[PDB]
This record gives structure tokens, sequence and C-alpha cells, in this order.
């Protein structure tokens, strides 16, 4: 329901039953790829909601119970750029890079990020 | 730091000055004292245009490091460029000071000597620089008879 | 049971093309 | 200014002066027993027994370096090539490794052909070739014809070389296609090897390379 209704332009509902999802299944089974879904949907919505501190946090929750995603990097990077967070931005770009040399949208990400580090 | 500098070597070599300064200047960040990190950098700068940019970093360099042979031939190059020979004289007397047995210390001191106009001196060291070697001799000979 | 993956959202290109544009401008302001 | 234009891309009484071309293939020397300016700007190894081979590996060094030492690009691994026909022992790599121990050889149809045929439109200005005449008498190459074009399609007869006596590297600059830009303008270039020397059959290639115009930290 929650990603039905971010692919249909309407987030307020949509965060709203993905925040039920995560309540009901936050006490038990933390692992086996239902809270990771969870988390990672209810990132994207904040982020596409505006919120970034609480996506921010989601993110990095899933980031430890799974390092090896690139797409996970490369959201991180997104959130810090779009603060002013630099550093870590360039660092899980790079980490992103890492995990997988040829991304399309992570070169230029990276090229803004040190042009906008550079004359800072 | 190092992965910073490779980056902007690979940027210069290529022609895209611009890039190679983004990185350099981002080389430098990570490590304050450095020396050909900064002559790099200035190099880049010059390659841009900022001249005088190039030139305080210059000067911050040596500042760091008072004994930087590189420095100082940078130093020497941009002076000669921009046609500060009187300053440009005693830096190559100050290089030439510090490597005594490199011949291309000795043709280009000679050289700068010739410009100035002191002919003893320029014809004195060429011909120590072909005393020195006989490989680049050729260029060193031209020297001659242009001072002769 | 055999439970479907859930499915997960990704990262579109118009909305990073979208934050990078807004980002140049931004620099471009002061 | 429509019109006058037109003249321009089309210049009908302007340019033919006669008419009386000689339309004979200009031949060209490359043997290096005379000096001259022009055979020296050609020929850069020097005019000199045969050397041994390892003179002639040597002398392979010396050469590559000379041509490598002025201001120049070599764009030799930036294009594709395509020989008549290999013989499974050596493909063009060993052609194009810049080793003179090791070589190209072709096996098939007399008139063998060599295509180097360009991606993007690359101006060469300088053609290099290694000869060696006493190491590969058999397989000499005796017959040189260049040709040149846009595309398989309109390959035309450049230049030709008549080979007597080049144990050395052999420069190629172009100045008669073009006078104001001293160099070649095409992107598709083939070579022909229709005999060698002593009635040859097959024809090795040591060394080959094209060149176009345009302290540190560990």
């Amino acid at each position: 329901m929650g990603v039905m209704y971010f692919k249909k332009n309407e987030f307020v509902k949509a965060k709203k039953y993905l925040k039920k999802a995560l309540e009901v299944v936050k006490d038990l089974d933390p692992s086996s790829r239902t809270t990771i879904s969870i988390q990672l949907n209810l990132g994207h919505t904040y982020r596409k909601l505006n919120e970034n501190e609480i996506a921010i946090k989601c993110f990095r929750c899933v980031l430890e119970k799974n390092d090896k995603n690139s797409e996970i990097h490369c959201s991180l990077g997104y959130l810090y750029l779009k603060t002013k967070k630099l550093q870590k931005a360039i660092d899980h770009l790079h980490k992103s890079l890492y995990l997988k040399p040829n991304n399309s949208s992570a070169t230029a990400l990276l090229k803004n990020a040190l042009e906008l580090n550079v004359t800072l | 730091y190092n992965a910073y500098y490779g980056l902007g070597t690979s940027a210069m070599k290529l022609g895209q000055y611009e890039e190679a300064l983004l990185y350099f200047e981002k080389a430098r960040s990570i490590n304050p004292v450095n020396v050909v990190l900064i002559c790099c950098c200035g190099g880049s700068l010059e390659k841009l245009g900022y001249k005088e940019k190039a030139l305080q970093y210059y000067e911050l360099a040596c500042h760091l490091q008072p004994t930087s042979s590189l420095s100082k031939y940078k130093m020497g190059q941009l002076l000669y460029s921009m046609t500060r020979y009187n300053v440009a004289l005693q830096t190559f007397e100050e290089l030439v000071k510090l490597v005594p047995d490199d011949a291309t210390a000795h043709y280009l001191l000679g050289q700068t000597y010739r410009i100035v106009g002191r002919k003893k001196d320029a014809i004195k060291e060429l011909t120590v620089a072909m005393n020195l070697d006989p490989k680049g001799n050729q260029v060193i000979i031209d020297e001659l008879q242009k001072c002769h | 049971m055999i439970r479907r993956a859930p499915t997960t959202l990704q990262l579109s290109h118009d909305d990073v093309t979208s934050l990078i544009d807004d980002l140049n401008e931004q620099k471009l302001k002061q | 200014g429509i019109n006058k234009v037109l003249d321009h891309l089309a210049p009908s009484e302007l340019i033919k002066p006669v008419k009386s071309c000689h339309n004979k293939p200009s031949v060209l020397v490359l043997d290096d027993r005379i000096v001259d300016a022009a055979t020296k700007d050609l020929y850069v190894n020097g005019f000199q027994q045969n050397p041994t081979p390892e003179n002639l590996q040597h002398m392979f060094h010396q050469g590559i370096e000379i041509l490598d030492s002025a201001r120049m690009i070599n764009v030799t691994h930036l294009a594709l090539w395509k020989p008549s026909s290999f013989k499974l022992g050596n493909p063009v790599d060993f052609a194009l490794d810049d080793n003179y121990d090791t070589f190209w050889q072709s096996d098939g149809g007399q008139p063998h052909q060599l295509d180097i045929m360009f991606s993007k439109r690359m101006d060469i200005c300088v053609m290099a070739i290694f000869f060696s005449m006493i190491a590969d008498e058999s397989y000499a190459p005796s017959l040189v014809k260049v040709y040149a074009g846009h595309s398989p399609s309109d390959a035309r007869f450049y230049k030709m070389l008549e080979v007597r006596n080049v144990n050395g590297w052999v420069a190629l600059r172009f100045l008669d296609n073009r006078e104001d830009d001293q160099l070649l303008k095409c992107q598709f270039i083939r070579l022909l090897f229709p005999v060698n020397h002593e009635n040859g059959k097959d024809t090795h290639l040591r060394g080959i390379r094209l060149y176009v115009p345009s302290a540190i930290l560990r």
C-alpha cells in the first residue's frame, strides 16, 4: 500500500502506511529481508517528502544491516549532498563506486561534490 | 592524498586543467604541509591564467620549505615568463648555489646573465655547462654563438 | 507459503538531476 | 552573397590553368646510398658490409626514440587493422609491438593488403615504416603502394614506393596532397605488397607506426 501510494504521487498516506508496517514488524525479526525493504521504502518516501533527518537515520540503519548495497550508498550520497555534509557525501559516493565502478549518475555526483568542496 | 594527486596528474596530462586544479586543491587540503603538491597546483593555476595566485602559492611553499630546489626552479621559470628577471637573477643564483653539479642550472644561469647583458658571466656559465655535459651541448653551442 | 519479495523503491535519475541543477543555481546565487 | 559563395565553392574559370597534367604516377626513391637534404628528411637512420642483426636490433631502437624524440603524437593503437590474411603464427600485433625480434607475417594471395581504417577523422602527418633488407630478404617488401580515402569505397592511389636497399626506419610525411597543411587528411588507409625481392612470395612487417600533430611524485 505504501509503495503504490508512493507511485501514485500521494506520499502522505504512503508514509503513514509504511509507518504502520514498520511499527507492526518493529518488535520482531529485524532480519529476513522484510525490515530491510520496509526501512528502505520509508527512507525513500521521506527523501521524496523532503524531510531528510529520519530518512538518513533509516538509511544508516539499513546500511548497518546490509553494507553490500550500491543503491543504498548512492542514496546516502544523495541525502548528504542535499545537505552540506560534503565529507560524508563523498565518502559514501566513493564507497558506491567501490561497490559498483560503472555507475552512471555517481560520476556526475562525485564531480559536483568535488567542485563544491573545492569552491568551499 | 596520493589518490587525489594521481587524479590531478591524470587530469593534467589530458588537458583538463581546471579539473586537475580541482583535484590538486583537495590534495593540498588533505595535507597542508607539502611542497610539490603546492608547485603542481600553482602550475595548474598559471595554466588557468591566475599568475598572481600561483605566485602566492609558490611563496607559501618556499616559506614553508626554505630549502626546496624544485620550488626555486618554479619561481625562476615563472619569473622568466613574467619578465621579473631582476629577482629571477637572485633566484637562479641561490639555485645554482644549492646545486653546483647540474648543467641545467648553469645553462639557465648563463641564459639569464646573457639576457641581463653580463657577457662575461654568460660565457663563463656556458663554458662550465659544456664542460660538465656534452649530451645537451647542441643548445649550449647555440647559446655560445648567440652570445659571441 | 512462498512469500513474494517486497518491492523496493529506487532513486530515479530525474530527481537527482533536478537536485544537482538546484545546487548549481544555489552556488551561482552568491 | 549567395552567388559569390557558390563561385567560391564552385570556381569555374578561376582554377583550370591549362589542363595539361602528365597523369603518370609519381615514383619515390628510397635508396640510402645518396645523401640529400630531401632524403635526410624522409630517411632518419642515416646513410651507411651488412650489419649483424644485433646492430639491426640496436639501430631499430634509436630510430624509434629519434622519431619519438620530436614533439609528436602516436595514434598507432587508435584504429582498427585488418590484413589480407594471417598465417596463424603472428598477427599484426607483433608488427605494431615496436619490437624488431617479433614481426607479423601474411599468407595468401600475392597482392597482400594491409588495412588501416580509422574510427574518427584524424589528420596523419608522418608515416613510419621499418624495413630490413638483410634480415628478411626472402620476405622483403620490394614494391609498395599507399592508398588514401575516407572509406573503403573511395580508396585512391597516393604514392609509389620502390625498395632497393633500406635497412632502417622510413619516414613518410605528406606534402603533395596539401601544401598548406603539410599533412594528410583521411580516415581510410590501405597498403599493398604485390611483389617481394628476388621473386618472393610472402612478406613480413617488422615495424609500423602512425604520427599525428596536435619532478613527479609516486
